[PDB]
Order: C-alpha cells, then structure tokens, then sequence
C-alpha cells in the first residue's frame, strides 16, 4: 500500500488490475526488468 | 554497530571526496586549454599585420584602370596568407569587399603576383614582397584624376591596415603613376 | 545483509566521457565510455 499525502488529498492507494488511464485512487505496476510484473524476485528486478 | 556503521559511511565519504576532487581538476583542465588558446590567438591578432610599401597603377587613355599594391610582412609577424585575407574597397562609386580570385586578368576580387619570395600567396619570410592586384574597371568604373580610394587590408587574424590611394591631380602624358 | 549493503555503496559506475555521431544537422547516436568506480567488483552491463 502507498500513502499519498498530497497537496489536496490524503489517502492510501491499493493495487489495481492492469488499468492505466482509469486508475482512480489505485496504483498499477508495469515491469521494467524481470519476468514478473508485480513481484520483485531478485536484486536485478526493477518495477515502475 | 557503531563499528559497522562507521566503516560503511567512511567508504561513502572517500567516494564523495573523489567526486569533489574530480570536478575541480577536470574543470581546470578545460580552462587550461581555453586559456592557452586565447593567449595565442590574441597575441597573433596584435602582431600579425600587413604593411603596404607602395602603390602604382596603369594609365590608359586618361584613366587609371589598375591599382597595384606592394605589401610586406609587419614587424615580428608570422606567416601571412593572402588568400584568407580580405581587402575593403571604399571607392568613389562602389563600396564592396574584395576577396582572392585564383588566377584572373578579376571582377570584384583581387589577385597576387609575388614580387619576391618562394610563394605567391604567403608572406613566409621578412624580406618577401607580394603584389596585390586590383582591377579598377572591374570593381567599379575606371578611376579618374582625383578620385581617391580607401583600402583596408584585413588579415585573417583581424589586424587591419588602412591605405588611402589618391590618383594624381593631372593624368596628362604619363603611362604609370604612383597612387 | 552486510555483504549486499557494502556492494550497493561501493560497486558504482564512473562515466569517463560522452560523444555522438552527427549527420546532416542532428546527433543520431549518444555513446558513453564507462569505468568501474574505486574499489568496485565485477559490474555486468546487462543487468544494468
Ligand atoms: C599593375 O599590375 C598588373 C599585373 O598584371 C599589370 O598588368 C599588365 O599590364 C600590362 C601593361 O598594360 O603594362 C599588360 O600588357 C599587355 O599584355 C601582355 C600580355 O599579353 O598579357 C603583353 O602582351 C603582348 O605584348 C606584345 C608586345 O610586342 O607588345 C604584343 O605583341 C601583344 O600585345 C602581346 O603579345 S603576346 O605576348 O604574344 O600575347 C604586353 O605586356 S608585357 O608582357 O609586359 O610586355 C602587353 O601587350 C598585361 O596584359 C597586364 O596583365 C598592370 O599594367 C599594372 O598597372
Ligand atoms: C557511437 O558509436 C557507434 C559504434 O558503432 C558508431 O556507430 C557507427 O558509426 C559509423 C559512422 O557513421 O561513424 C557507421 O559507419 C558505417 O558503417 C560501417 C560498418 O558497415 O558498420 C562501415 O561500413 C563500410 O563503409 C563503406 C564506405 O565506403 O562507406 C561501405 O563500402 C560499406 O557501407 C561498409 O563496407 S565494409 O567496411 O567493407 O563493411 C563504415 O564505417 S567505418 O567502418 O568506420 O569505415 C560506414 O559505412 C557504423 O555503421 C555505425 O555502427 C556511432 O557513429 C557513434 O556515434
């Protein structure tokens, strides 16, 4: 979970299924380095 | 622990100091090369110059239709290429800027001929004279008795030499004159 | 944890210089020359 203490709101963002441009108060993860796109396996994995 | 904590931080601090020492020396490296080049070119600007020894021209009918310049190296100058050099022509009509035309009669350009030396475009030695050739009826109209011309021979480095060419008062009974 | 933390701090890449080819009137490549930092170990440039 991610806590967004922003300039206006203050919520706790939870993960949502692959839904970009429609992600309301949720957050989505797209993989950068690795086979998995939601879990960090080894030290070399990078996830956006 | 404090023993473990100190060692990791100490490893970081030498790396930070390495980066800080890195930028300082390299920045001085660029300023070294830029500074040395500026000193050489600025010195070349003041020193490398052209001196005009004398000027003369042909006389046809009753109009000076050539202007010839005898240039020479300035005091202490280095090699003076006469192709990368330019000469301004503020005449009685036109007011253009001549350049080198490799081999000609030259329209709106000047030519060399090498009076003395081992080159016809470079003032390599100190005792070598090169003749700058300028066509009058090509850059403008054929000069008449009294029509003065202002010439500034600009070298590549930037040094300028001004010579005022004054046609004699009367052009009667003479094949050539001394402008 | 002790080994990995020291590896994180020490194993670093140093960039020596950067240059690129230029065609027509636009840089079409950006090349960098890299070297390992002080006291670093083997740095694989594929997991990077
Ligand atoms: C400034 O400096 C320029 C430098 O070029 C100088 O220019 C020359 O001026 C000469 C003269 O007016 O003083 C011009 O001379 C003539 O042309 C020459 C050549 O053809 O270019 C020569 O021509 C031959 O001369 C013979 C001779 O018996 O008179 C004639 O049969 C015929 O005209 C030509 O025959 S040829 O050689 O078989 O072609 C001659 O001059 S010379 O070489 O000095 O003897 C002149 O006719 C010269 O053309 C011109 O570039 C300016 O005068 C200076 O003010
Ligand atoms: C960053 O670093 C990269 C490193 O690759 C660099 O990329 C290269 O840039 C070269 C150039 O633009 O600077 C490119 O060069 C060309 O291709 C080469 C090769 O085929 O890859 C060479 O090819 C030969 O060129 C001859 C020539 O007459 O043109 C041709 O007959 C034919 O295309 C090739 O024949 S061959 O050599 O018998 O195979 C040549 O460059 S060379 O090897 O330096 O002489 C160029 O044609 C290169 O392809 C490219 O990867 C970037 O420029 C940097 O910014």
């Amino acid at each position: 979970t991610i806590q967004w203490i922003g300039p206006d709101x203050a919520t706790t963002l939870t993960y949502x299924x692959x839904x970009x441009x429609x992600x309301x108060e949720n957050f989505t993860t797209x993989s950068i380095k690795g086979x998995x796109x939601x879990v960090l396996v080894d030290q070399s994995d990078r996830i956006k | 622990q404090v023993g473990i904590g100190t060692l990791i931080v100490f490893i970081a601090m030498v790396l930070v100091a390495a980066i800080a020492a890195g930028v300082l020396i390299n920045t001085a490296g660029y300023l070294q090369s830029k500074g040395s080049a500026t000193g050489e070119e600025a010195s070349a600007q003041v020193s490398n110059r052209i001196n005009i020894v004398s000027a003369y021209g042909n006389v046809x009918x009753x109009x000076v239709d050539y202007v010839n310049l005898t240039v020479r190296q300035a005091a202490g100058a280095d090699n003076i290429n006469l192709x990368k050099s330019t000469i301004q022509w503020i005449g009685p009509d036109x007011a253009t800027t001549l350049t080198y035309x490799x081999x000609x009669x030259x329209x709106e350009n000047f030519t060399t001929x090498s009076i003395k030396g081992x080159x016809x475009x470079v003032l390599v030695d100190q005792s070598d004279r090169i003749k700058v050739i300028m066509y009058a009826x090509x850059v403008x109209x054929x000069l008449x008795x009294g029509x003065e011309v202002q010439l500034t021979v600009t070298t590549q480095y930037g040094s300028k030499t001004t010579y005022w060419a004054q046609v004699p008062e009367s052009l009667k009974d003479k094949n050539a004159v001394x402008l």
